[PDB]
């Protein structure tokens, strides 16, 4: 209801420029709809979450690599 | 050195910790004050017909908040139904008590303008007009709350939304909320206030054209100095072109001497406006001049016109009942001065104005038509003053969405943390109408 509305969702505002290794990555999941730039964010082992083109070659090739997250 | 996504966590714990205060307030305050309202006013004035259909339009959206507390902080479990239900509810809310303020403008535009007969459009327009006009279009305007309005699933938590097919009905709902809400009824309410004052100023001008009399000439004052109009002083020289260029410079027309009644009228307003701001600033005729109604503050530029700031602040005695509002108690004992006799046909006219506080004094019509400006004009500024910090925030980040101002995550997220609770506050004007008593 209006402002719980506006911005309910994390977005990606930039994306990974250097390749991450698919050792450190756990999971894979998509940016919601809303979103004004489209893309995913991979989940490491660690925690922490990174964004990233889905048009990129070897995002495609980790997403592949990595199952979606639970 | 990695990117990282927008996180709006920093948002969720705000709202968790400032809006539960606030939606409570406002709830207490607005079920208390506006219950009390209905059972009062309906059952056991004009303009309280008008707050009758507003204190039931926003009691409708107080037993709707505790969905919104909920919302704000928690998750949407309430459902499908109560999702369309509490949207139709908030937009008949945002656009009838909008439309009843704008309706509250015309009232008072017909009872001060055009009050010689103006029973018949005023009763047709709250008895009549009022529902056609507010509340047909109003329920017309819930048909997309009954189509858009439905929950859906957004990563972490569910949220009860309008969902549109594409950006193109995102935009014209979104300029259509701004015309219907926001800029029609703002015209209506600045159309009908600019045009009130307008009358107000006009009926003090006819008021000394009577007493002291228009001249349309450079003529010599008492004192002998170059007057024209109503006792529009143009210079303490001696010189008549001196007198006659200032004159050129008020206007701005190459004049000759020779004015217009218009041009007179306009020279007048800059008078009153130089006695009024003299008025307030004065120890002893400020608490008396807020005190007065519209036609009783005429009767005290009338006499500050004739005598002058100094005195008028000489009726210490005179000024002190004026506050108490003993008017017959004051004219008995202000027609024992020396002013009275100094002029008898004057001050006898604005004796019985400020004793009755008519206008009828001067103008041969009716009798008793006194009408209240000030409770108006104070619910009116009020209820935008709750919407103000609201529809900042939208404007800011309107330029973030249409890439004017492109910043970071923290400036996108502050923008949400500042429309977050001035949504929550802007809801006060519920609780606005019953407070208005006090």
């Amino acid at each position: 209801l209006g402002a719980s509305c506006h911005r309910p969702d994390k977005c990606c505002l930039g994306y990974q420029k250097r390749p991450l290794p698919q050792v450190l990555l756990s999971s894979w999941y998509p940016t919601s709809q809303l979103c004004s730039k489209p893309g995913v964010i991979f989940l490491t082992k660690r925690g922490r979450q990174v964004c990233a083109d889905k048009s990129k070659d070897w995002v495609k090739k980790l997403m592949q690599q990595l199952p979606v997250t639970a | 050195s990695m990117k990282e996504p927008c996180f709006r966590e920093e948002n969720a714990n705000f709202n968790k910790i400032f809006l539960p205060t606030i939606y409570s307030i406002i709830f207490l305050t607005g079920i208390v004050g506006n219950g009390l309202v209905i059972l009062v006013m309906g059952y056991q004035s004009m303009t309280d017909k008008y707050r009758l259909h507003l204190s039931v339009a926003d009691l409708l959206f107080v037993i709707t908040l505790p969905f919104w507390a909920v919302d704000a902080v928690a998750n949407w479990y309430f459902g499908n139904f109560l999702c369309k239900a509490v949207h139709v509810i908030y937009t008949v809310n945002l656009y009838s008590s909008v439309w009843i303020l704008a309706f509250i403008s015309l009232d008072r535009y017909l009872a001060i303008v055009h009050a010689t007969n103006s029973q018949r459009p005023r009763k047709l327009l709250a008895e009549k007009v009022v529902y056609v006009g507010v509340w047909i279009p109003a329920l017309l305007l819930t048909i997309p709350d009954f189509i858009f309005a439905n929950v859906s699933e957004a990563d972490d938590r569910y949220i009860c939304c309008r969902f549109y097919p594409n950006d193109l009905w995102v935009v014209v709902f979104q300029f259509q909320h701004i015309m219907v809400g926001l800029i029609l009824p703002g015209i209506v309410i600045l159309s009908c206030y600019c045009i009130i004052i307008s009358k107000l100023s006009h009926n003090i001008f006819e008021m000394l054209r009577i007493d002291e009399g228009l001249r349309l000439k450079i003529y010599k004052d008492t004192e002998g100095y170059y007057t024209i109009g109503i006792g529009h002083l143009l210079t303490k020289s001696p010189s008549l072109n001196a007198a006659k260029s200032e004159l050129d410079k008020a206007i701005g027309r190459n004049t000759n001497g020779v004015i217009t009644k218009d041009e007179a009228e306009k020279l007048f307003n800059q008078d009153v406006d130089a006695a009024v701001r003299g008025i307030l600033r004065n120890a002893k005729l400020k608490p008396v001049y807020d005190s007065l109604d519209a036609v009783r503050r005429a009767a005290l530029i009338n006499m500050v016109f004739q005598m002058g700031e100094t005195g008028v602040a000489g009726f210490t005695n005179s000024l002190r009942m004026l506050q108490q509002k003993r008017w017959d108690e004051a004219a008995v004992n202000l027609a024992k001065s020396r002013w009275y006799n100094q002029t008898p046909n004057r001050a006898k006219r604005v004796i019985t104005t400020f004793r009755t506080g008519t206008w009828d004094a001067y103008s041969g019509s009716g009798h008793q038509k006194r009408k209240a400006l000030k409770p108006t004009v104070i619910l009116i500024l009020a209820f935008f003053a709750c919407w103000l910090p609201y529809y900042i925030g939208i404007s800011i980040d309107s330029f973030i969405l249409l890439e004017i101002i492109k910043q970071g995550c923290e400036f996108e997220n502050t923008v949400h943390k500042w429309i977050s609770i001035t949504e929550a506050l802007a809801f006060f004007h519920c609780c606005l109408n019953p407070i208005l008593y006090a």
